[PDB]
């Protein structure tokens, strides 16, 4: 981003401006089954044939599974920073910044998403069914039905993402007051290049199932747990999944 | 008898210890006994499989 | 249900789709009581009857 | 995978009602707190049991 | 780890003094050291090449 602009004396700085290429490779996943060529059609329930079918709910399923993974890593894992993606150690041009049971605080309206996918190619389906392969002439009447996947996930932004809570709704002055609020003012006060804000807008809180109904008691009703106060309600709206934990 | 061996060529999943090596050809495919663990057993059929019975 | 796509590394992990059977039968549930037909067509209240 | 469980039915004896309402169907749980369970499960009784 | 490994007793071409004969050594696809070697060691298999994970 540009320096910020300076007041003008005498002459003008042609100042430059820094770059942060991120570089990430690619996965490739599969899974697949073995069935016998002879027992899908020896059947008249109409069962073992659908199952073929399954590697595309499978597959339908995968990217999630993907994504999710890859935010549990997200403490683990680097981003372009060169520190992990959840570190309380992120190099900024001055100073040294700091982001870091399963929580995240993401931005939804920005025109970056946290996490990025990537659906490289779709989901093909490979399929072993007659004389196809070799499994089926010179072997047994065996079949295998395969969902290919040639994705993987991104640490995009790790300078917006904000992790490892003790996430609690309490005293609102102690618990929340001093966690989820923390978070909220760290992730409105990050600064870019040159002092000025990032516009950071947290509006996506994630958890796994065993932080739904706390994370609800955060955002949602009037008063945190003891009927004091709760100052975070309706400020982030939270999707509870369990991909993660 | 044994219908098939699943064994020539392809390694299966072992379970043995704590660790699931991959070796000894322990394929089968019947319904005589320990038919839950036949999923063990065969859960990581990695490399092509070549039947042939034993006739047991 | 279809196996979870694990990884590459190469090789297929081929795999096995599982067959779970739950068989349960059926019972028979009767009860009953008994009466008379005198106790029946010769009571006033007739409430002996609703049976 | 996850099963993707939806508990929406809450079937409890008679000596159980009172509370399982409190849990569901009221805002404060038993001592002015809060209740994160309110309108959550619908509860029915039963007597078939214990 | 490496991926790279070659288990059905498969045939590959390395030298030992002035010929090149069957005979199963390093056997990855990556390599660090003796790239100009490994190329003559290296030769694709002859016959069926299966893969697995050593993990060394």
């Amino acid at each position: 981003q540009f320096p910020k602009l300076r007041e003008w004396i005498g002459q003008r700085v042609i100042k430059d401006m820094a770059a942060q290429g991120y570089q990430i490779t690619n996965k490739l996943f599969e899974s697949t089954v073995g069935v016998k060529r002879t027992d899908i059609e020896d059947d008249n329930l109409g069962v073992y044939g659908p199952l073929m079918q399954e590697m595309g709910r499978a597959a339908g399923a995968h990217p999630d599974e993907l994504v999710f993974a890859l935010l549990k890593a997200g403490n683990a894992n680097l981003c372009y920073d060169g520190q992990n993606f959840f570190d309380t150690d992120h190099p900024v041009y001055p100073n040294v910044d700091g982001t870091g049971f399963a929580p995240a605080a993401d931005p939804g309206a920005a025109w970056y998403l946290l996490d990025t996918s990537r659906s490289l190619k779709p989901l093909i389906y490979q399929e072993r069914m007659k004389p196809s392969f070799t499994s089926m002439t010179k072997e047994d009447d065996e079949q295998v039905f395969m969902a290919d996947e040639y994705r993987y996930g991104v640490r995009s932004r790790c300078n917006v993402g904000f992790g490892f809570w003790q996430l609690a709704a309490m005293s609102t002055e102690e618990l929340n007051q001093v966690n989820f609020e923390k978070v909220y003012d760290a992730m409105r006060n990050q600064k870019a290049d040159g002092g000025r804000p990032l516009d950071i807008r947290p509006n996506l809180l994630v958890v796994p199932t065993t932080l739904r109904s706390k994370a609800k008691e955060v955002v949602g009703v009037q008063r945190l747990a003891n009927g004091a106060d709760n100052p975070n309600f309706e400020l982030v709206q939270v999707l509870d999944t369990a991909w993660l934990n | 008898e044994v219908e098939g061996v699943f064994v020539r060529a392809t390694v299966e999943r072992r379970c043995r210890a704590g660790f699931c090596f991959d070796k000894e050809g322990q394929g089968f495919a019947d319904g005589v006994l320990s038919d839950e663990q036949l999923e063990a057993l065969e859960s990581d059929p990695l490399l092509k499989v070549e039947r042939c019975t034993f006739s047991g």
